[PDB]
């Protein structure tokens, strides 16, 4: 059974951070990409980047929303994914998602529950 | 910068009909390495995580019903679904993965 669990999820102050995890198991972690993806209450689905595989040595990219503000990491002792996201802003208020992710469908083909994080004064 | 536009918004139709839905990309998202088109349609049933519907654009992703279809190429791809199941009530999103992933803005599915 390939399961993704994210937490983290919370209050967070405007200006602040939150380190989001995204426990895995039931596949083989270094083989993928692991993506994440946020959707703020009521909008569409927006991907913030994601961690390459071990082939590609784990580099990462981001969307230009994020770029620079938000970081992600991977721990493959443990098979945890990690996003720090900094300078928090209510328009990042939103359900996060991890996604396991590669070029081998070139999609995100398991998705978490998510956790939602709310930035309120 | 590619902008994925969906039509329509939003949809109603009863269990049983065909329904067709559009993503529209910016830029080609056909790959010639691979001859491939670079774009997914992903299913988010309300409140719920999404699901990978299809890939490559047309090839169905395992477990997924055959009442969905994924067609099209190049800028213009489709989603068809013949025979709506209740099963089937979600924001469907198409994605490019030609660079990096880009979501369209959804289409939402209601049955009544
Ligand atoms: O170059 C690509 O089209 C592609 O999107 C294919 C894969 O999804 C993946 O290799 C990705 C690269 O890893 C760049 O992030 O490039
Ligand atoms: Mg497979
Ligand atoms: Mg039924």
């Amino acid at each position: 059974e390939v399961k993704l669990v994210e937490s983290g999820g919370g209050l967070v102050q405007p200006g602040g951070s939150l380190r989001l995890s995204c426990a895995t198991s039931g596949f083989t972690f270094t083989d993928y990409y692991m993506s994440w993806v946020r959707q703020p209450p009521g909008k569409a689905l927006e991907w913030l980047g994601f961690i390459r595989n071990k082939a590609k040595g784990y580099t990462v990219e981001y969307s230009a929303s994020v770029k620079g503000r938000f970081t992600i990491s991977r721990d493959n002792s443990q098979s945890i994914l990690y996003l720090q996201m900094n300078t928090l802003r209510a328009e990042d208020s939103a359900t996060y998602y991890c996604a396991r992710d590669g070029y081998y469908v070139d999609a995100m083909d398991y998705w978490g529950q998510g956790t939602s994080v709310t930035v309120s004064s | 910068d590619i902008v994925l536009t969906q039509s329509p918004s939003s949809l109603a139709v009863s269990a049983g009909e065909r329904v067709t839905m559009s993503c529209k990309s910016s830029q080609s998202l056909f790959k010639s390495r691979n001859q491939k088109n670079y774009l997914a349609w992903y299913q988010q049933k309300p409140g719920q995580s999404p699901k990978l519907l299809i890939y490559w654009a047309s090839t169905r992703e395992s477990g997924v019903p055959d009442r969905f279809t994924g067609s099209g190429s190049g800028t213009d791809f489709t989603l068809t679904i013949n025979g709506v199941q209740a099963e089937d009530l979600a924001v469907y999103y198409c994605k490019q993965s030609y660079n990096l992933r880009t979501f369209g803005g959804g289409t939402k599915l209601e049955l009544k």
